[PDB]
RNA sequence: CCAACUGCAGACCGUACUCAUCACCGCAUCAGGUCCCCAAGCAUAGAAUGCUCUGGUACAUAGAGAAAGGUACACUCAGGGAAGUCGGCAAAAUAGAUGCGUAAGUUCGCAAGAAGCAUUGGCUCUGAGGGCAAAAUUGCCAACUCAGAACUGCUUACGGCGGGGAAUCCAACUGUAUAAUUAAAACAUAGGUUUG
RNA sequence: UACGUCCCUCUCCAAACGAGAGAACAUGCAUGGGCUGGCAUGAGCGGUGGGGCUCGUCCCGAGGCGCUGAACCUUGAGGCCUGCAUGCUCAGGGACAC
RNA sequence: GUGGUAAUGCGGCCAGGUAACAAAUCAAUCCUCCCACGGUGAGCUUUCUUUUCACCAUAAUCCACCUUGGGCCUUUUUACCGCGUUGUUCGGAGCGGGGGCUCAAGAUUGAAAAAUGCAUUGUGAGUUCUGCGCUAAAGCAAAAACCUGGGGU
RNA sequence: CGGGGAAACCCAGGUGGAGGCCUGUAGCGAUGCUGACGUGCAAAUCGCUCGUAUGAUUUGGGUAUCGGAGCGAAAGACUCA
RNA sequence: GCAAAGAUCUAACGGAGAUAUACUCAACAUGCAACGUUGGAUACUGGAGCGGGGAAGGAUUUCGUGCCAACGGCACUCGUACACGAGUUGUUCGGAAACUGAGCACAACGUUAUAUCGUUUUGUUAGGAAAGUGAAGGAACUGAAAAGGGGCAACAGAGAACCUGGGAUUAUAUUCCAAAAAGAAAUUGCAUGUGGG
C-alpha cells in the first residue's frame, strides 16, 4: 500500500522471524505403529524456507524418536502447515482412508484410526 | 489474484472506464480532503510557532 | 447473510417504532426497539427557547422517578429561567422601584 | 388475522361443531329419512362472511 | 412524615395457519388485481442487466418426430438501395467513456450530446496525489485514482446503451383528460380585462 | 392342404399418416484402419523476450521459437474403399390363405 | 435544608416546560461486507497450491469514571484586524490565551457471565437511529399524562 | 481569490448545490405494431416499443358530499361489469 | 383442443399396481404405461426471490395416523380432498381500562299534519336555576369555594414497567421451564420493620 509492488519482486519472499525462542511442533505416529524414514525424508523434502523446496538449510531441524516426530525452527511458521504436508503424504502414499490426523495440544498433532 | 493485479494498475484504461469521471471519483470529496490537508498543516505550523497570526491569516484566505 | 424480523406486533417503520440490531450470546441477530428521546428543559419560547445548565433531558417514567437535582438548581427560578435572566429580573425591579419612589415624594413635595 | 372480537369467535365456534357428518344408527331408527347432513359447508365453496 | 428494605398480590380479550403463479376478490387451484418490514458475492455509475454461496424448487399432461400453412419475446442473405406503400409501417441503423470542436435563431437562460474528427486490449515499468512517531531530518504504515513510456496482439468479437439535418401548420411551456375503438390543435395555467 | 401375401424386425432413390422402393444369415449391422475433405499448428516439456528481483549465476514476465501441415472432426435425414480388418447372428416369430 | 467568587455541587391558586413535529450538506456508534494475523474442523491432491471453504458468540438491568460536539463562568483585554466551516460567519451586546462549571453522544473498568452458546483482535467500504439547534402569496397538529418554579398554607 | 482601472466598473479561477430542469430503475400511465388472442389466460388480457419519474407526484387507514341528486384541470366523464 | 413461466436422469427400497402365455421355446420378436421415499447426478429462482414475518380478507385450510369412492380438466401408493384423534398458555407483547384529530350527534330547545328534521369546537349545549364534596368541628352526617350538560371517533398519530439461554412440542412460545425456579431484572397497590425526622 505504502510502496507498489512489482512483478518481478515475487522471485524473492522473506519469511518473518521471531523474537525469541524456538518453537516446536511434535507429530505422534504410535497408533499407527520403516515408515518414519520416508515420512521424515518427505517432510525435509517437501517443506518449504523462504520460498525454495528441498533445500531448507539449517533454520529447521527434524528428529524422530519414539514414534514422534519432532519439528524445531526459528523461523514463524503456521501449525496448519504441517497438517497440509502430512495430509499430501498420506495421499500420496494411499492412506487417507482409515486414518486421520488431530490437534492434541498447544502445539502437537496426532495419528488416529476412523 | 485480479485484485492484486488492479493494486499494481492492470485493468482500468480508456476502454475499460465505464462511467463519469465524477461517479468514478467525485470532485467534491478530492476538494474536502485537500482543503482540510491544508487546513490542518496551517494549525500545526501555527502551534509549532513557525508562523505568526498575521502570516497565517493571509494563508488561510488564500488556500 | 441473515434477514430480521419484526417482533412486537407492530410492522411499520414510525418514529416511534426505531429499531436496532443486535447479536445475541447464542450467536443469532434480532431487533430490539431504540426507545425515544426528549429536547429537554428549555427556556420559555417566548424569551428565545434555550436549553437550560443543570439540568437534564428525562423522558416521562424518568423524569418521575428522578431527584430534584437532576431537573432543578438552587439559584431562584432554578429550572425556569436562566442565570443572566434571574439577573436581568433583579436589576429591573430594583430600579424600577426606586424611580416610582422618588416620581411620588417629588409629586407630593410639590402638593404639600 | 389475530384480531376477531370474541362474539365472532363464537360465532365461528358454533359453525365448527356444526360441521360435522351424521351419526350411524340415525339411519336404523324407525321411520328414518335422514342419508347425509346436506348441509355441510366448505371452507372453500360458500363463505360465512363474518 | 421521607426513603429505601421485606411480606403478599398482580384482573379482562387476542395468540393455530395463510397473506397468494393454490388459502383473499374476479362463477375456478384463472398469465388480471391487492398495503408494510429484513435484503449477500462478482462485473459495473448501478435496486440497470448477466452469472453465483445461504434459503427454496424441478409444479404447471406426457411420448415419437423434417409435410404444407402459421406464431415467435428467433436469426442470416449476392448486386441494387424506398424503385414497395395512402404514408420508410415494420426492420435496420446510432450508441459507453475521454480529448478536440460546434451554425442560423434567441425572451441571453438556451439552441447543444447541435453537427463532426480522434483514442480505447494485454503485459512490464515510471511520476503525482497522505498519516503518526520522535524537524526544510529520520524511521513505520494505509487507500485507491489519474498521467506518461517501452514491448506485444486483434477474426473489431458478452451484456447494456441517443440516428442526424433543413423547413411549414397548431398550441407558449410542466400538467389533465372519453375505465373497454378518439391523448389531440381539446381542458387547465401564469398574464389581461370587465361586473357586483 | 399348397403356392404365397401381410404384420413385427432392418435399409432409404420414398414419405404429414397411409402408400412406395428394397433386404430378408445379407459386408446386413457395429467398431476400427486407410482415403477424401474441414480448421489452422493440441497437451506437455525445453534452451528469444520490453523490463524487474536477489546472491558470473539463480528467479518473476505478456509474447515468440522447437518437437508440430500438430491436435481434433469426417455420415449421422443416412461421403468413399472388403473384385481394408475384425466382432455379432446359431430352427426368425405371428396372422391370414383355410 | 446546605456547599462554591461564579458557571452551578449535594442531601387551593398562578407562571413556564416535556409530550411536540420540515429539507439539504457533512460526520460518529450499532449492524453488514472486505482485508491482514493466528487457532479448530473439512475439501482438492497425475501435477501445482506455506492452499480453498466454514467457525472463532456476549441480552436486558446496573456500578465507578477518557474523548469530541454545544452552552456558559472567572482572569489577562481585541486597533479592523483576529477566529472558524466542505458550505452560504462570528467578535467591546466580549475575539483569542490560562483555569474551570454543565449538557448530549460515545469509550473504558467491573457485577450479570461461564455456570451459557459453538465445535481472535486489528484495518478499509456501506448503511441506519444520532449529531451538526431549532420551495414559500406553502412557514412545521392537538390533548391527556408528567416535570419545575412563584406564593400561601 | 487573481489581473486591469482615476472612478464607475471589467476580465478570469474556484466553492456551493437551485430548478412544476435533462438521461434513467421501482412506481404511476398507455403511443405504435392498426402484432398476438378474438367460442381467450382475460365479459379488455399478453409481448415488444413508448410517456413521466422532487412534484399541480404516487400510495394505506379514517372521515365528508348522492339520484332530476352528487362530483368533475369539462370527455355529457364517473357514482360497486 | 389440453403449446407463456427453459428440465430432468439414474439406482435401491415400497406398493395389488408384475418379470401376469395355450404350449414349443433361453432370451427379443406375446403385460404396456404410470406412482411415493432415500442416495447420487444435472439445472432453475438469483436479496424488487416459487426466501423469513405482518395488516385487510378468510376461519381450522394447521398437526399426526389412516384412506384413495368422488374432487386435484393427465396420473397418483400423494393432497389445502375424505375419516378419526389432537393443537393456540402473558403483571410487562397488541387492544381495552385512560388522550386528542378530521368528524358524529344524545340531552336541551326550536320546527314539522308527521321526528324517522335542524343546531350542537371560530371555547364549546340550552330564555339558560345542568357544580353533590375538600377541609371540617363537636362516625358518619353537614356544607364553603370552583361560568360554559353527557359521550364516541386512530390495532401506522400521542401513550406503553422484560431480556437472554433451553436437549422446551407431532403442532405454541420475548406467553412454557421450579428451589441451584436456566436464570437476571423492572414496575404497581396495600401492609411490616429499620434509619432519618
Ligand atoms: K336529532
Ligand atoms: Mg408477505
Ligand atoms: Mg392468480
Ligand atoms: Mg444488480
Ligand atoms: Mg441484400
Ligand atoms: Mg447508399
Ligand atoms: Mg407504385
Ligand atoms: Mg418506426
Ligand atoms: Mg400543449
Ligand atoms: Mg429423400
Ligand atoms: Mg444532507
Ligand atoms: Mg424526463
Ligand atoms: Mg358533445
Ligand atoms: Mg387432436
Ligand atoms: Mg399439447
Ligand atoms: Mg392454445
Ligand atoms: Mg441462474
Ligand atoms: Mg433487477
Ligand atoms: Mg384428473
Ligand atoms: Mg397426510
Ligand atoms: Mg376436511
Ligand atoms: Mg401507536
Ligand atoms: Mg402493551
Ligand atoms: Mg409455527
Ligand atoms: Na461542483
Ligand atoms: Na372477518
Ligand atoms: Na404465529
Ligand atoms: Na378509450
Ligand atoms: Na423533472
Ligand atoms: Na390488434
Ligand atoms: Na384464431
Ligand atoms: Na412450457
Ligand atoms: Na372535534
Ligand atoms: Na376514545
Amino acid at each position: 500500500v505504502a510502496v507498489r509492488a512489482k512483478v518481478g519482486s515475487r522471485s524473492y519472499v522473506r519469511q518473518k522471524q521471531l523474537a525469541k525462542g524456538k518453537k516446536v511442533f511434535k507429530i505422534d505416529c504410535s497408533i499407527p505403529a520403516d515408515v518414519l524414514g520416508n515420512f521424515e525424508q518427505f517432510f525435509q523434502d517437501n517443506t518449504k524456507l523462504n520460498g525454495r523446496k528441498g533445500k531448507l538449510s539449517d533454520k529447521v531441524r527434524l528428529s524422530m524418536n519414539d514414534n514422534v516426530l519432532t519439528i524445531s525452527t526459528t523461523m514463524a511458521y503456521r501449525k496448519k502447515y504441517f497438517k497440509y504436508l502430512t495430509k499430501k503424504f498420506l495421499k500420496k502414499k494411499d492412506l487417507r482412508d482409515w486414518i486421520r490426523i488431530l490437534a492434541t495440544g498447544k502445539g502437537t498433532y496426532q495419528l488416529k484410526y476412523f | 489474484k485480479m485484485k492484486e493485479a488492479k493494486d499494481m494498475g492492470r485493468h482500468n484504461g480508456v476502454g475499460r472506464r465505464e462511467g463519469s469521471r465524477e461517479a468514478r471519483m467525485p470532485s467534491k470529496e478530492l476538494w474536502m480532503r485537500r482543503l482540510r490537508i491544508l487546513r490542518r498543516l496551517l494549525r500545526k505550523y501555527r502551534a509549532d510557532k513557525k508562523i505568526d497570526r498575521h502570516v497565517y491569516r493571509d494563508l488561510y484566505m488564500r488556500a | 447473510c441473515p434477514r430480521v424480523q419484526y417482533r412486537r406486533r407492530m410492522h411499520y417503520a414510525t418514529r416511534g417504532n426505531r429499531m436496532k440490531m443486535v447479536r445475541t450470546p447464542g450467536n443469532k441477530l434480532v431487533m430490539q426497539k431504540r426507545a425515544k428521546r426528549s429536547q429537554g428543559i428549555h427556556t420559555p419560547w417566548v424569551l428565545g427557547h434555550k436549553r437550560l445548565g443543570g439540568t437534564k433531558a428525562l423522558r416521562h417514567i424518568d423524569a418521575r422517578l428522578a431527584s430534584r437535582h437532576e431537573k432543578s438548581v438552587s439559584r431562584a427560578y432554578g429550572g425556569v429561567l436562566s442565570h443572566d435572566q434571574v439577573r436581568d429580573r433583579v436589576v429591573r425591579a430594583f430600579l424600577v422601584e426606586e424611580q416610582r419612589i422618588v416620581k411620588q415624594a417629588l409629586k407630593e413635595h410639590s402638593k404639600m | 388475522g389475530r384480531f376477531k372480537p370474541l362474539a365472532v369467535k363464537k360465532k365461528y365456534a358454533k359453525k365448527m361443531n356444526q360441521n360435522k357428518p351424521v351419526p350411524y344408527w340415525i339411519r336404523l331408527r324407525t321411520g328414518n329419512r335422514i342419508k347425509w347432513n346436506e348441509k355441510r359447508r366448505h371452507w372453500r365453496r360458500t363463505k360465512l362472511n363474518y
